[PDB]
């Protein structure tokens, strides 16, 4: 019909991952997304080929591409088993000793943002 | 309809499936590293050839050129100065030349900018034609006048609060994500400032310190 | 090569709590009961396990052989301790007798004979007036070899047993200004092992209120009711926040130097302005100084302040007395989801993009602890109504409870077939609801941890949830624009309409579009907030 | 407000008191943590010798002696001589380690803290002996750090129990599914939800602040010590700093 | 030579001066470098089944990663540009798609 | 001629940019918009960032034709953008057809 | 137990490396495709993130963006018009293409536009038994 | 001057076009009724009587800003809000803007909504460096330059404010008046060749 | 082989530096100006592909150098100077000039560049009696620096008169490099604690390798706008110290 | 005319692992800092089984 096949491609996914409706140009960028990406990974190849002194590039060039891509860009937080040895270095510090309060302490002065440039004079 | 509704979600590929396989060595004296976190120092080029000759190994590798090292030791003092200027530039004023080129790190000249007196001083003592004693002086005592500043004041040493927005804010410093994700996690579990019963204890201490001086 | 069966599980469990000596040398079909204890035994439980070993041993104690130096630290103690004029001196004072006898001790134990008898004679007279202190200080002076303290028998319950004392809090802040303030490791080891410091501190159906808000444009976030019932916030795509006044006063600010949504140049003069008593209040209120979206505002238990998190990784607290932020926690690396204060305002915790969720003192603004655990974003979190148990939940459709002061994970329910986004507490402390994409609705039993409960019936992603203050009810809202209560109690129905028949208590689905909030209060009330149009 | 904290803390100290004073009382094996406990029982019950003294004050160094426990020994030698590790044998045997520098403090951090390092388990259940009581495992720290009288013992046997951590659990829950069968991330979290229900500590659901009160008096007790300023206190003049400043002078 | 943390602080700036949390944090960040950019190395040589970590691997990594181009090691290895010309088929689709806007 | 200071000078200074984009997007970052010389300053600088690459682009379309007159009509394409956006690492890299 | 999921076929990855210059075989193009696939639906869910947190259905290209930048990951630019942007398909019948057209500047520079502004906001209160 | 600018470049393509004309056609041999003298670009209404009595290039003369004014106090009233929707419209106005004062005079519907995207980027990122320094200075209650404007001024690569008079100056100012001198050559050679003496 | 390292040891004396300059310095500063030249070659080669030309001429290396004004004049100064006294020595002498004026005139819009180009020396310092050691020192110069570029084994290559443009460029690579580093020397040694100390710099004891190094890193960093909070924007190259 | 599928969840060609080794059975660690140790404790436990025997 109206739309190529990549377009639909790309309606499906998003129909996966639970969007019921979206903007239409979301999946234009989609589209540019995956086309930048595309390209980006060969350049890279070509380079890392031509250092091996070879023809054509083949797939180890591109893995190693990849590899060296992913090492940069495409990141997200750090896994489980690090975050919990850190929590443990951490949980081992004493907590405050409770006492009777007129409504929640704050921290001291000198760390809130209650300081006034300096340089600036002031009048009364 | 339900049922099949989590079926096709996002199934994110385990970081650890692909960990490195540790083969254990002979256990002797020769072979050890000297990490930087146990010497309170940069490594030589000496202590770097071990380490680095050890994880060559592991790779199936014979030895190293001898040039590597010399570039991987001008490559870390490089990187160290890289974060020092990122976090020195939070907390000072400096210059420019050629537009990025930052060298001056005090915080004198600083001219501002609303005073007429400093739009004049700008043009001029800026654009120098690319100095004998008494004039450097007076240019001296012009520039320091300019800067506005009558009661400068100064900061404690750098700490923990200063490093971690440095690192926040610039980012471009330490482009590697393995680098970056794993340190600024431990540099969050090393923040601290005194809380009030501290500060209670330094008033006290000041009132007996005055009180024995009188 | 085939996925594992439910009972082949249960066997590994077993398998793992023989190899690590858990249970006894047969079936423990007995075991399997202590799961819950009332408030003495938990006490008596942690008492015993605080005493089950030492904090702190390998660095706490001094490496160097250099037996000259339990002279000067003692000598400088004492020194100190003299010439204070303070009310500390004082009650700090009482330390030095045990201090001193059980640097004597120890020095017995391994010391050459030059240093013990320098030692006695250089301090003993002050342990004289007293008399039940004479006794032992004159008994050590005739004791060279360790048979000396194990033969006699007052040495010994000292040697055995840890001697007691009591300070406040400022004391023992007195004692640890100093300690820290050189080498004063000897005397550390002797805190550390022999003496037992004690530090306490110093001395007739329901009725539905509405709220609708008309001009937002697909920016309104989420909203909030504070506990007195007289100010009503909100956040933005946009970053910013509004409030409003419920009542019929006027919100007015007062004096404030300093400002954070502002700028000044170097040619500024800090002046406060007298044209103000013309505006004498308002009925509303922007609060500024977030620089992403805004996710979740939260009052605290007076009334007094607000706090809310945003996606630019920051946590803010604004004074109602200025309507201005002045304090901010900095303590995430990713967007902030979630947050959450304590019953009587004594913590708040956070749920992070970053898989983790972490603990706050209104005092401090760096973390406290953290709960590592979850396999992926921790969207919602809540605090028990005792404020010491903490759940959270995931994306990974788990929920997990975890121990506020320990830190540590005690509880894991599955069964959500998709993510997690509310949390609810009934304020018996029983049971814990949790609702999702998966549109059920699951009441937990904590003591025993196994499914108690499960109601059907809306038909979109449930985003809030809220008890009764007696457990009654618990309501909830949807994505299909619905608020329905819920009875959970004996009292039985016949109502089968859909799925879940005798708990569904009443609908209301009016002209209303997204809904935002659900609250109760005291009698019978059930504020609800969202946006409509028509 | 300030009513309420102050009858909770009220309702806090009262229990601290009486649990202190007035225990409550709670099979072929008896746990180890069964025996503690009843050894503090006992210990109640005994009135001291010295007035300001307490009994109550080492339950596991006493119960040490009362019989035969299999342990893991350390051994810090004096000056820049290391640290090694020994464990008892089944046949009046032993064996030791290397002797490992003072700088490589990366063990002797977890047993500051009394909790079990995860490379030790992988190997001690290797080692076929029964060492563990209940996840913990005792361990026996010697010193020869500082001592001149050039006897037999010279050392202070100090026990300390090393409890296991929610990292130990997770390197559980990693070892138990690398068996040949397959598993599903929901059958990893069945697993893992298993485990921690069977060996976690007894829940105190109940809805009044008294409780949370009790528990962080008992908590800020048990670890009073462990600021900041301490602990840069004590790195300030441990071993390596020491070694560090010897190369200064030149 | 002997070097510390404050002989390269020398270089930025004299004057100023860290904390020990500083010094500690900054000393781990180096050992996490250097683990990270060897291993990149080793791998860039494993690639071209050579035997011996060449400095040209180094040079390639530095360069491509970390954006650090080290001055005194020679110009061996500096790729020609090229014409990076394209194929018969894409500027035969480019033609079609002028033509079809054309009218 | 004359050399008034600087803040006589800004407010001669007519930015292209409205300043109402300008309270926009300092709204996001949560600040008053009311102040109109920092309206002006955030404006101009905006300006400038927009001339250097109108000037970077106009230059490489006038190099583009040289080998193999004045009165033609300047149009801006995309291989004109490219070389002078990627002065300030930005990668353009954008498909022509799809299927 | 049985599911599928849609993927890019070998023709759109060897059509892209053919605007590169670079004539590719078999098996890099399934790696590549698959490759791609996977990138796609990390940045999908992780746009979805955000959307789920303000309770709204319809999804955004700031959304899409703002996921971009957090991973670490240049945005796009070009495509926040809020307005359709339909595609034509050539002759033959397999290719297509956006409609890009020509746009005199001087006439948008030299014109006059007022804007309207938006409207405050306010809340009314709305009681009711049951 | 940029409305008056761009007004000039189109006189000038339109001028250069009638020469070019004429001169061919007359180099060769209404082919005998010449065009005619086109039209000046009406000078705006306040440069134009900046071009009253008192000639400000006079000696003696001081201008200086009034502290008591509102401006260099820096007083007003909040700016009118909008959407987002809108402020894509008014931002794609200025853009286009700035691309004809540049010397296009067309472009592809592409590069513009592209432009207007960077556009958007680089303005998050100047307000987000605003807003941390901002903070920064809150809590430590001093700055490492004069004021937060000249700290993030130097962060994104301009040098200081007071570089902008020289932007201005060499970019605008001078840019109209090249223009302007232009015409008028151009105009008096069509005015010579028309009708010759 | 050949090596500069005894002609540039002389050569920057000349730019306030010690009686006697290090070797080594020298050694590395022969590494770094040639690295330079050849991507800088590099980037002209990319520049005359757009004309089509498969030729490096000057109008290619001097479209590189069109964004510094001062740079770019003192560029055009010396050309003036150099047609000038090839004038003496024997388009009427005029050549240079013509190309770099109609280049400039032909991509100009603003009236910006032409601002360079407009605005008794060459007398007053020849009063002399100079009648050829001047010519065979310049060709020993000019041949040698073609041999030593190793500018042969490219698909593009440089023609005369851009030639004469690459050697002032090395040139001025050089003494730019020698101010950077003494800037950094300047900076490194002040401790000072008096404001006029510190304030008058805005105007062993030999310049060792570290300064160079230290000069080159810090030059290498370019302040781009679109680069806080993120890493997504770098400007993947190398800094042009000449250009 | 159907959208080629495959039956399994696309995977990464390479992906980013931050660097961990795992140590023995179900353990990961990121620093190289318990090698020595690991070495030392292998080889006493190698030995305390030797003796058994």
């Amino acid at each position: 019909k109206n739309a190529p096949r990549d377009a639909l491609v790309m309606a499906q996914i998003l129909k996966d991952m639970g969007i019921t409706e979206y903007e239409p140009r979301v999946i234009n960028q989609m589209l540019e997304f995956a086309f930048r990406y595309v390209t980006t990974i060969l350049d890279d190849a070509k380079i890392y080929s031509s250092h091996a002194k070879k023809p054509n590039v083949d797939a180890d060039d591109v893995r190693l591409a990849i590899q060296c891509r992913a090492d940069q860009s495409f990141t997200s937080p750090p896994p489980r088993d690090f975050l919990l040895d850190i929590a443990r270095q951490k949980n081992q510090t004493p907590l405050p000793l409770i006492k009777p309060y007129a409504g929640p302490r704050l921290p001291p002065d000198r760390y809130c943002l209650t300081a006034p440039n300096y340089r600036l004079k002031s009048l009364i | 309809s339900v049922r099949q509704k989590f079926d096709h979600r996002f199934q994110p590929q385990n970081p650890l499936s692909g960990a490195q396989q540790f083969v254990a060595k002979d256990p002797q004296d020769d072979d050890d590293l000297k990490l930087c976190s146990h010497t309170m120092m940069l490594p030589t080029r000496g202590q770097l050839e071990g380490r680095m000759i050890v994880t060559a190994y592991e790779h199936g590798l014979d030895n190293v050129t001898e040039e590597a090292v010399s570039a991987v030791v001008y490559a870390v003092e490089n990187h160290l100065k890289d974060i020092l200027t990122s976090v020195v530039s939070r907390r000072k004023a400096y210059r420019l030349r050629d537009g990025h080129f930052k060298y001056a790190f005090g915080s004198n000249v600083t001219p501002q900018p609303y005073l007429k007196n400093s739009v004049v001083a700008y043009n001029n003592l800026i654009e120098s034609p690319p100095p004998p004693p008494d004039d450097a002086e007076q240019q001296a005592a012009l520039l320091l006048a300019c800067s506005g500043d009558t009661l400068p004041a100064s900061l404690p040493p750098v700490n923990m609060y200063d490093l971690f927005e440095a690192l926040q804010v610039h980012r471009e410093v330490i482009p590697t994500h393995t680098v970056y994700a794993l340190n600024i996690e431990r540099i969050i579990t090393k923040l601290w400032h005194p809380n009030h019963e501290e500060l209670q204890q330094d008033k006290v201490h000041r009132q007996r310190l005055a009180a024995k001086e009188g | 090569m085939k996925r594992v069966r439910t009972e082949q599980i249960q066997m590994a469990v077993s398998c793992y709590l023989k190899r690590r000596q858990y249970v006894d040398s047969d079936g423990p079909l007995k075991q399997g009961l202590r799961l819950s204890q009332t408030a003495e035994e938990m006490a008596a439980n942690l008492t015993v396990q605080s005493e089950s070993g030492c904090a702190n041993i390998v660095s706490a104690a001094p490496c160097q052989a250099e037996p000259q130096q339990y002279e000067v630290q003692f000598g400088r103690l004492r020194n100190f301790l003299t010439d204070s004029d303070s009310q500390h001196s004082h009650e700090v004072m009482p330390l030095l007798y045990p201090l001193f006898v059980y640097l004597h001790l120890n020095l017995v134990q391994n010391s050459p004979k030059s240093t013990v008898e320098s030692f006695y004679s250089r301090f003993h007279g002050m342990f004289l007036q007293n008399a039940s202190q004479k006794d032992v200080i004159e008994q050590l002076q005739t004791t060279q070899t360790i048979q000396d303290i194990l033969s006699n028998f007052k040495l010994r319950a000292f040697l055995d047993n840890k001697y007691v004392v009591r300070l406040q809090e400022d004391s023992y802040n007195y004692l640890i200004r100093y300690l820290q303030s050189d080498n004063n490791t000897a005397l550390c080891k002797v805190l550390t092992l022999h003496i037992h410091l004690d530090v306490q501190p110093a001395k007739s159906l329901t009725t539905i209120c509405f709220y609708a808000f008309y001009n937002t444009e697909q920016l309104l976030n989420t909203a909030e009711i504070s506990p007195d019932s007289k100010l009503l916030a909100a956040g933005f795509d946009n970053s910013c926040i509004k409030l409003w006044s419920l009542r019929s006063k006027k919100l007015k600010s007062e004096p404030h130097q300093v400002d954070v949504s502002r700028i000044h140049l170097a040619c500024d003069i800090l002046e406060e302005e007298d044209d103000e008593d013309d505006n004498a209040g308002t009925e509303m209120k922007i609060l500024r100084g977030h620089c992403g979206p805004v996710y979740s505002t939260r009052f605290l238990a007076d009334s007094s302040g607000l706090l809310s998190c945003s996606e630019d990784m920051s946590i803010r607290y604004w004074d109602l007395g200025s309507f201005t932020n002045t304090v901010l926690y900095q303590g995430h690396a990713y967007p902030v989801w979630d947050l959450d204060i304590s019953p009587y305002s004594l913590y708040f915790a956070s749920g992070s993009h970053d898989r983790t969720a972490r603990l706050w003192s209104f005092d401090r603004t760096y973390p406290l602890r953290i709960y590592a655990g979850h396999l992926a974003d921790v969207d919602c979190v809540k605090f028990h109504p005792n404020s010491n148990y903490l759940a959270t939940g995931s994306t990974d459709k788990t929920v997990r409870l975890w121990s506020a002061q320990q830190g540590n994970s005690v509880r894991l329910f599955t069964g959500h077939r998709g993510p997690v986004l509310s949390l609810a507490f009934s304020p018996n402390g029983k049971y814990l609801a949790s609702a999702g994409e998966d549109q059920r609705l699951k009441l937990w039993d904590l003591a025993s941890g196994t499914l108690y409960k499960e109601l059907r019936g809306h038909t979109d992603n449930i985003t809030s949830l809220t008890f009764s203050p007696d457990s009654g009810l618990i309501a909830s809202a949807s994505m299909d624009n619905s608020v329905r209560v819920w009875d959970i109690r004996n009292t039985y129905c016949s109502a089968p309409a859909d799925g879940s028949s005798s708990e569904l208590v009443g609908v209301y689905t009016g002209q209303m579009s997204n809904v935002l909030s659900v609250q109760f209060m005291a009698c019978n009330l059930l504020l609800v907030t969202g946006i409509t149009q028509e | 407000m300030q009513q309420a904290l102050e009858l909770a803390l009220d309702r806090a100290e009262y229990v601290i008191e009486s649990a202190r004073q007035r225990p409550p009382k709670r099979s072929g094996r008896k746990s180890v943590f069964q025996k503690l406990y009843d050894l503090y029982i006992e210990e109640c019950e005994k009135e001291p010798e010295v007035k300001k003294l307490r009994r109550n004050v080492n339950l596991l160094e006493k119960l040490v002696m009362q019989e035969t426990l299999s342990c893991l020994v350390v051994n810090l030698y004096p000056g820049n001589e290391g640290y090694s590790l020994m464990l008892r044998g089944k046949n009046g045997s032993d064996s030791e380690t290397i002797r490992l520098p003072y700088e490589e403090g990366e063990l002797l951090e977890y047993l500051d803290a009394e909790e079990l390092p995860p490379i030790l388990v992988d190997l001690l259940e290797k080692s076929q002996v029964n060492i563990f009581h209940c996840g913990c495992v005792i361990a026996e720290i010697r010193d020869y750090r500082q001592s001149s009288n050039m006897k037999s013992p010279g050392y202070q046997s100090r026990h300390i129990l090393l409890r296991p951590t929610m990292q130990t659990l997770i390197c559980d829950v990693h070892s138990i599914t690398s068996d040949n069968h397959k598993w599903t991330q929901e059958d990893k979290l069945l697993l893992e939800s298993q485990l921690i229900l069977a060996t976690a500590e007894p829940l105190c659901l109940d809805p009044s602040i008294a409780v949370t009160c009790t528990a962080n008096r008992l908590l800020y007790n048990k670890q009073k010590m462990n600021t900041r300023p301490m602990k840069r206190c004590f790195k300030r003049y441990s071993r390596s700093s020491l070694n560090r400043q010897q190369d200064l002078s030149h | 030579t002997k070097k510390k943390l404050q002989d390269l602080v020398r270089e930025v700036d004299p004057n100023e001066q860290l904390d020990e949390d500083v010094e500690e944090m900054l000393l781990q960040i180096a050992d996490d470098f250097i683990e990270s950019v060897v291993t990149a190395a080793c791998q860039l040589a494993r690639h071209r089944k050579s035997s011996t970590l060449e400095v040209k691997d180094v040079q390639l990594h530095l360069e491509r990663q970390w954006n650090m181009w080290i001055p005194g090691f020679g110009s061996e290895e500096i790729r020609p540009y090229k014409k990076a010309c394209t194929t018969e088929a894409h500027k035969q689709r480019m033609a079609l798609i002028r033509k079809t806007t054309k009218k | 001629t004359p050399l008034v200071d600087f803040l006589m000078q800004l407010e001669d200074y007519t930015p292209t940019i409205p300043d109402a984009v300008t309270g926009y997007y300092l709204n996001r970052a949560g600040f008053e918009a009311s102040d109109p010389r920092i309206i002006r300053l955030i404006s101009l600088a905006a300006q400038k960032f927009i001339s250097d690459i109108a000037n970077d682009a106009l230059q490489h379309c006038k190099m583009k034709g040289t080998a193999s007159s004045k009165d033609r009509k300047y149009t801006l394409t995309m291989e004109d953008l490219t070389p002078a956006l990627s002065e300030y690492g930005i990668n353009v890299k954008k498909p022509h057809y799809f299927t | 137990e049985e599911r599928r999921f849609v993927e890019i076929p070998r023709e759109s990855v060897r059509l892209m490396a053919e605007s590169t210059g670079l004539e590719l075989s078999d098996e890099v193009a399934a790696l590549l495709a698959e490759d791609v696939c996977y990138r796609l639906r990390e940045a999908t869910q992780n746009s979805s993130q955000f959307m789920k947190h303000t309770k709204r259905r319809k999804l955004t290209v700031e959304d899409f963006n703002r996921a971009l930048r957090w991973s670490s990951v240049e945005a796009v630019c070009g495509y926040g018009s809020q307005e359709a942007l339909p595609m034509r398909p050539a002759r033959e019948g397999e290719l297509y293409f956006p409609e890009d057209r020509e746009v005199n500047l001087v006439e948008l520079a030299l014109a006059t536009n007022i804007p309207k502004g938006c409207a405050e906001t306010a809340v009314r209160v709305h009681v009711s038994y049951l | 001057p940029c409305s008056l600018t761009i007004h000039t470049i189109q006189l000038i393509q339109h001028n250069r076009r009638l020469r070019n004309l004429i001169a061919t056609a007359q180099a060769q041999n209404x082919x005998x009724x010449x065009x005619x003298x086109x039209x000046x670009x009406x000078x705006x209404x306040x440069x134009x009587x900046x071009x009253d009595c008192k000639n400000p290039n006079a000696p003696f003369q001081i201008r200086h800003s009034d502290p008591e004014s509102d401006f260099y106090r820096g007083k007003g009233e909040p700016v009118t809000e909008l959407s987002w929707h809108s402020c894509r419209q008014l931002l794609y106005q200025a853009v286009a803007t700035i691309l004809a004062h540049a010397g296009f005079d067309c472009a592809n519907e592409s590069v513009l909504e592209t432009l207007t995207d960077v556009a958007h980027e680089y303005c998050l990122k100047f307000t987000k460096l605003l807003r941390f320094a901002v903070d920064r200075e809150a809590r430590l209650g001093q700055t490492p330059f004069p004021d937060v404007m000249e700290q993030v001024f130097h962060e994104v690569g301009i040098g200081s404010v007071l570089s902008l008079q020289k932007f201005w100056q060499h970019r605008i100012k001078d840019y109209h008046s090249y223009m302007l001198q232009i015409s008028k050559q151009l105009s008096e050679e069509y005015e010579r060749i028309v009708n010759p003496e | 082989s050949i090596s500069f390292a005894t002609e540039l040891q002389s050569m920057m004396y000349s730019l306030g530096d010690a009686r006697r300059p290090l070797h080594e310095t020298a050694v590395l500063v022969e590494d770094v100006v040639h690295t330079q030249l050849i991507n800088l070659l590099q980037q002209a080669a990319e520049v005359s592909q757009l004309r089509g030309a498969r030729v490096i001429t000057p109008e290619d290396l001097l479209f590189l150098m069109r964004k510094d004004k001062k740079k770019l004049r003192r560029l055009l100064k010396y050309m003036f100077i150099r047609d000038y006294k090839s004038k003496i020595v024997k388009n009427n002498a005029n050549k240079r000039q013509k190309i770099a004026q109609d280049f400039l005139n032909s991509i100009d819009q603003t009236g910006e560049l032409l601002a360079m180009f407009e605005d008794x020396x060459x007398x007053x310092x020849x009063x002399x009696x100079x009648x050829e050691s001047r010519q065979l020192s310049f060709s020993k110069k000019a041949s040698k620096f073609r041999d030593w570029l190793d500018c042969s084994s490219m698909e593009i290559k440089p023609n005369v008169v851009a030639m004469e443009i690459l050697a002032y460029l090395a040139y001025e690579t050089v003494a730019q490099l020698v101010d950077l580093a003494l800037l950094v020397r300047q900076d490194m040694v002040t401790k000072a604690g008096d404001p006029f100390s510190h304030a008058i710099s805005a105007t062993s004891d030999a310049i060792q390798p570290c300064h160079i190094r230290e000069a080159i890193r810090r030059y290498s960093h370019r302040i781009g706008p679109l680069s806080p909070f993120t890493n997504a924007y770098r400007r993947n190259g190398m800094a042009f110290l000449a250009c | 005319l159907d959208c080629h599928y495959s039956g399994h969840h696309p995977q990464p060609a390479s992906f980013c692992t931050f660097g961990s080794r795992q140590i023995g059975r179900g353990y990961y660690v990121f620093d190289s800092r318990w090698n020595r140790l690991r070495c030392a404790l292998n080889l006493m436990v190698e030995k305390h089984l030797n003796a058994q025997l």
